[PDB]
């Protein structure tokens, strides 16, 4: 497995010029998936975390920026993390991204976590740039491999009883919390349905309940679906991440939905910070940002 | 590390909170980290091209229905014995992103003799070089550089 | 293919603490061996060249022991280059070794030139270290294209119709240098004759004409096979590698023939020095010596 | 760190009977002589080569093929 020495030599270009590469073997890569998954299905689809805890949105192979959250938030194990997806695609080091993400929950396991984005996902990352990077670096047997690791994801996580974390948002078809602990893995993400909405859904401010998505796939949800679902369930707030937000952290329905985004300067094409949200051990949310410089 | 931060307004006093809820919001000042400047860290991809990935997709989901089988065809003076035409998908495939397939089995040479290549195979593989969702042109040149024993995955429903 | 990148990596552990690998990608690699290919198949199999030319012995994957010998020799294109083999094996950085000289000799076709050792053969590179190599940092189908790219070395050269070069020695079965110019490639290395001598053979003192060889494989040939080759063959002089001496450079049969060694402190059991021999426009021959320090 | 200050040391001795026709030559001037790594800074050891072993495995490739 060797995880201590492939955890140096992705930390090992700290101080390098960005966009440098780290290029583990194949045999290396392959052992995270592997690991990684045992782990992914020895725990529950859908998460129950305690606080403290940090949060962060999507990352999309932002690689030096994902160094810069945790040189700021606390390397593992100093701080526990929940990350809510969208690890790979868009940006050019989706690899290294992941592989560093993967080692710290086989390190971590009890402390480090990782919830599915709809870019872990085979239909997604084979067009989004995840495919083409693996082939490029290594080969397309290696994109199985990680495809294999990621449909084993869990789903959704609730922090203390009160905040409902997952990658996209709610669903029409979501009534009771089972619903998420029923789904089996491994699986894929399908084109409809409540495992889709999980981790593609967005809120939006100009509709009533349930209205349609313009990405094509899902739906847009109002503020009173929020309302509801949170007394429905006695949670206090809905975290996801999903959609690029300027200040990295947005609210939503007053403050009983968050999106979270913790990728800076989104693929180079928006001005955007990033941002992670802490959760203390007496539930006190604070938000810390990463700007890039001018 | 980079440990500096400067401080923002943070959020808001509440006017509202729910009766019962647990969670709080904190309202001192928001720590802002630097990360770099587009200058220093370019984040943007000039490679991800969905369309062309989506043809090479649909591609190799037929590939995987195929039943794959290794070939090794000793290349002498008269070449391999085939001859190969490209195949893309729907009636406007291009030019760019096709299957590679055995059009003639020359008689004598070495693929005819060998016996295991069929007129219509697939080429999916050819030195380790993947031959699914390239140009004609693409697997041409890979075929006429190849070398003494040549090593192929061949595809067959 | 990205060739002065590829270099570069490659390049960029000068000053780092020997040992430390640089892992370049599969299709990075693949494409090393493809390229080169095309060129050692264009090029004559007995290489005719003009001095200057800096001459080379084994390496045996001591990558930063290649590095000093361009370093104190001078970089291509500042210094022209044969090898005369034996690359891989033995050494724990075949694959370094390997990849930058291929890469020098496609970005330097005309003035940077490999022969093949007994160790750029499959059924001996199976089992000296090198298909591990390939198997541990790659894959298996990696090691079968390495197979593909030395089957096409070259198998000897001559300088300014001088000096007869090849890894090994002499053969009892040559007698015209057509039979080494008709030998086509790709080719294998077999069990004896021609191709298996100019590979494998190896000079002895004690010897009168040709003896058996303590390897198992080919033979020795004595000072007065030197006299008798070189006055039918019009040359002065048989430069070869293949057996460590002490000072990187050996003489034989007088001055006819010398052995090079380029390897210092050969895979941690010898002290040796390694050495070059360099050949300027007058065909003046000097020795170069790359001494490890206390 | 490349330690381009080499030593000189004597060079070869000059031939007493160069055969008649030689075309090259071989200098008498000094030989140059570089410092490289001691075993200390570059350990070229390698404990992972094991012939034996690879060869078996080898002779169950071959089988297979
Ligand atoms: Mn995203
Ligand atoms: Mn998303
Ligand atoms: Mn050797
Ligand atoms: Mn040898």
């Amino acid at each position: 497995l060797n995880l201590d020495s492939i955890i140096g030599r992705l930390l090992e270009v700290q101080g390098s010029r960005p966009g440098k590469n780290v290029q583990l073997t194949e045999n290396e890569i392959r052992g995270l998936c592997l690991k990684s998954r045992e782990i992914f299905l020895s725990q529950p689809i859908l998460l129950e975390l305690e606080a403290p805890l940090k949060i962060c949105g999507d990352i999309h192979g932002q690689y030096y920026d994902l160094l810069r959250l945790f040189e700021y938030g606390g390397f593992p194990p100093e701080s526990n993390y929940l990350f809510l997806g969208d690890y790979v695609d868009r940006g050019k080091q989706s690899l290294e991204t992941i592989c560093l993400l993967l080692a710290y929950k086989i390190k971590y396991p009890e402390n480090f976590f990782l919830l599915r984005g709809n870019h872990e996902c085979a239909s997604i990352n084979r067009i989004y740039g995840f495919y083409d990077e693996c082939k490029r670096r290594y080969n397309i047997k290696l994109w199985k491999t990680f495809t294999d690791c990621f449909n084993c994801l869990p789903i959704a996580a609730i922090v203390d009883e009160k905040i409902f974390c997952c990658h996209g948002g709610l669903s029409p078809d979501l009534q009771s919390m089972e619903q998420i602990r029923r789904i089996m893995r491994p699986t894929d993400v399908p084109d409809q349905g409540l495992l889709c909405d999980l981790l593609w859904s967005d809120p939006d401010k100009d509709v009533q309940g349930w209205g349609e998505n313009d990405r094509g796939v899902s739906f847009t949800f109002g503020a009173e679906v929020v309302a509801k679902f949170l007394h429905k369930h006695d949670l206090d707030l809905i975290c996801r991440a999903h959609q690029v937000v300027e200040d990295g952290y947005e609210f939503f329905a007053k403050r009983q939905l968050v999106t979270l985004f913790s990728a800076p300067n989104y693929c180079g094409e928006f001005d955007n910070a990033g941002a992670m949200m802490s959760v203390d051990e007496t539930l006190m949310c604070s938000f810390q940002i990463l700007k890039p410089a001018d | 590390p980079d440990m500096e931060y400067s401080e923002i307004v943070g959020l808001p006093q509440e006017e509202e909170i729910p009766a019962n809820r647990k969670i709080k919001f904190s309202c001192a000042p928001i720590k802002v980290f630097n990360t770099y400047s587009n200058e220093d860290y370019d984040r943007r991809n000039d490679d991800v091209d969905p369309v062309a990935a989506s043809a090479e997709y649909e591609l190799e989901k037929r590939v995987e229905k195929l039943e794959l089988f290794p070939v090794e065809l000793e290349k002498d003076e008269d070449g391999l014995g085939i001859s190969i035409i490209g195949m893309g998908v729907g009636a406007d495939a291009g030019l760019e992103k096709l299957g590679i397939f055995v059009k003639t089995v020359t008689e004598g040479g070495a693929a005819q003799r060998d016996g295991r290549i069929q007129v219509n195979d697939q080429i999916v593989e050819v030195d380790g070089i993947s031959l699914v969702g390239v140009t004609q042109n693409f697997a041409a040149t890979v075929l006429r550089n190849t070398k003494g024993n040549v090593r192929f995955v061949i595809g067959r429903e």
